[PDB]
């Protein structure tokens, strides 16, 4: 899965 | 709310301890307490907020990938249709992720967004609006998907309207707007080469700024750049 | 959309058929089908799409009703606290219930009432939109019930205004209007002294352009106003 | 109950 913050 | 009679310090005080003790369903019931004493936000405390809800979500996400990926193999022609539990269990955790996404919106909307005028601000709470509609529409499935997807693309349009025109581009908001929007592109709207555009150009014109930064900043900075990079390296 | 297949036409027909038939349910399907066709609606399309949700809802009210009485009793102190069922139930009801509030919300927000420009038909829609909120405000009890109060009271308040500057008193829509949102401020509102004045100043003056009326259109207002009067008599 | 249209 992609990161994202 | 059952945090009224609460003073707004000892809420943002709990919501503290609630962090190191890993509660972070309570720390969100104790910021949403903050919020709706009705003042604005201090940096600090929109951060307490957004890691409380986006660990809660972060959870049921989790949950709700593993439910449903169950349910996908019950449904494959060869299984043994059991009956409705993995159904019904995975609805009841995509009703409880939804109901935390429409509290997070509804305190954007109830009022936070509408008295945020500096930019740090005003980004922030349009980029959570962004991601917990992205969230809604990870689970979407019927006569409103295209909306709440389009609701996630306005929020994260506006908020990348206003980052570009007031925040440089090392600003670890404007970085983690761009990272998120990036991923709304290549996972929701179907849109991975504008995800690797964004990403990329992103990361480039960061990398151009860096040299105008103290050792914390940049630091902090080329946190989220490496972020945009590992996805990147997904993607391609 | 499972009538995006069927003429437009042919829906209006079947709406009609089903109105017969006494298939509410079919009616409301077949006229969701044609407003999502995109185009306006003429008067009489208006009324097939209302008299069709209004009869849906109302069996979904009465249901509703019914259960929450059993409910109430179940809780009071010297009952038999059997177990989840009523409350289960009466929640499924209620959550069908919401789901044809919002569907009809949604045919008038996209985009029925944008598109709405004569007076009669968007004095029509919005009084419906208030219509819709109230139904919602009747099973709410959450941190939302302020906020649907207050959305049903501003759908009916913009329908008033117009219908005050381009109706004449006696127009059976702005007639039917009143009535209604009369009966909102009494049972939802807890506003009984508004209904009362709203009910009575509006009788009293559509009573005063009666004499402009042929005889079809005296028939028609007379009948509102006797609800009008019906209702005053209740609360007085 | 009071009467709607
Ligand atoms: N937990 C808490 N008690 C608090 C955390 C913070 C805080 C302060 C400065 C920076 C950050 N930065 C972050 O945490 C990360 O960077 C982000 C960048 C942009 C956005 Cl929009 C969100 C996060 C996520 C990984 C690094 C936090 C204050 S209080
Ligand atoms: N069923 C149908 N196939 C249709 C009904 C109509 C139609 C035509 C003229 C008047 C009405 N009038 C009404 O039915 C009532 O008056 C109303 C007045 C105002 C509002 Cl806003 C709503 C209703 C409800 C009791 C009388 C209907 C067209 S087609």
């Amino acid at each position: 899965f992609p990161a994202t913050v | 709310g059952a945090m009224g009679s609460m003073e707004r310090a000892s809420l943002i005080q709990k919501a503290k301890l609630a962090e190191q003790a890993e509660r972070y369903e309570d720390m969100a019931a104790f910021m949403k307490g903050a919020v709706e004493k009705g003042e604005e936000l201090s940096c600090e405390e929109r951060n307490l907020l957004s890691v409380a809800y986006k660990n809660v979500v972060g959870g049921q996400r989790a949950a709700w990938r593993v439910l449903s990926s169950i349910e996908q193999k019950s449904n494959e022609e060869g299984s043994e249709e059991k009956g409705p539990e993995v159904r019904e269990y995975r609805e009841k955790v995509e009703t409880e992720l939804q109901g935390v996404c429409d509290t997070v919106l509804g305190l954007l909307d109830s009022h936070l967004i509408k008295e945020a005028g500096d930019a740090e601000s005003r980004v922030f709470y349009l980029k959570m609006k962004g991601d917990y509609y992205r969230y809604l529409a990870e689970v979407a499935t019927g006569d409103d998907k295209k909306r709440i997807i389009d609701s996630a693309r306005s929020a994260y349009q506006e908020a990348m309207d206003i980052s570009k025109k007031e925040m440089p581009p090392t600003n670890p908001i404007r970085l983690g707007l761009a990272l998120n929007f990036s991923v709304f592109h290549y996972e929701i709207a179907n849109s991975p080469e504008e995800a690797i555009s964004l990403a990329k150009t992103t990361f480039d014109e960061a990398m151009a700024d860096l040299h105008t930064l103290s050792e914390d900043s940049y630091k902090d900075s080329t946190l989220i750049m490496q972020l945009l990079r590992d996805n990147l390296t997904l993607w391609t």
